[PDB]
């Protein structure tokens, strides 16, 4: 998942 | 028995946090931390690898770059392809490049890889305390991770079966006086040292596997  | 608490950062095992940046590429740096790790136990020193290797060059194991990946799967690769570069010989730009792997750099090498027993957050306990860092597959997909900022992580949305994330645990612990309450795995993130705590989170522990945290670890055989 990426940082938002 | 096994400790009470554990945690490899403070035995040498573990590098400062990275940045994936918008890179699909959790994968790899829950890959890499795991053999940072245990190239350290085998050797004594420690040395960065690079994140970017397994992107541009483990598309044949089952990987997708900065589209995603399995941790298993690159530790496959890096035992097919009998060796892993450097972060400073192979650096990290956070997107799919050509695979320039070469050998003459290599700093690490597995021959496959162990898997802890999905869901059983004591197997995952013992791995942890006997090897070292372990990469593990969370469910981050929420808010409160991306803003989480201290404490024991605890959020009832999480999934312990539809993971989308790839981390390594670096130890465990408890909060206070009782070994046995208040326990959480200590996890390093690939969102750079300003997010979260210095890079880390605290992840409840023995809270029927929360976040899927033991439902997809593993660590390579060095
Ligand atoms: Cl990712």
């Amino acid at each position: 998942a990426l940082a938002a | 028995d096994l400790p009470k608490s554990v945690d490899w950062r403070k035995k040498g095992y573990v590098t400062p946090v990275k940045n994936q940046k918008q890179c699909g590429s959790s994968w790899a740096f829950s890959a890499t931390g795991a053999l940072e790790g245990q190239m350290f136990r085998k050797t004594g020193k420690l040395v960065s690898l690079s994140e970017q290797n397994l992107v541009d060059c483990s598309r044949p194991q089952g990987n997708q770059g900065c589209n995603g990946g399995f941790m298993a799967r690159a530790f496959q690769y890096v035992k097919e392809n009998g060796g892993l570069d450097s972060e400073e010989s192979y650096p990290y730009v956070a997107v799919d490049e050509i695979c320039k792997y070469r050998p003459e750099n290599s700093v690490a090498q597995d021959t496959g890889f162990t898997v802890v027993a999905p869901g059983k957050e004591k197997a995952l306990m013992k791995a942890v305390a006997t090897v070292g860092p372990i990469s593990v597959a969370m469910d981050a997909g929420h808010s409160s991770f991306q803003f989480y900022k201290s404490g024991i992580y605890f959020e009832p949305d999480c999934s312990s079966k539809n993971l989308d994330h790839g981390v390594l645990v670096v130890g465990y612990g408890f909060e206070g006086a009782n070994s046995q309450n208040s326990k959480y795995w200590l996890v390093k993130n690939s969102w750079g040292p300003e997010w979260g705590s210095n890079g880390y989170v605290k992840i409840a522990k023995d809270k029927n596997n929360h976040c899927g945290i033991a439902t997809a670890a593993s660590y390579p055989n060095v």
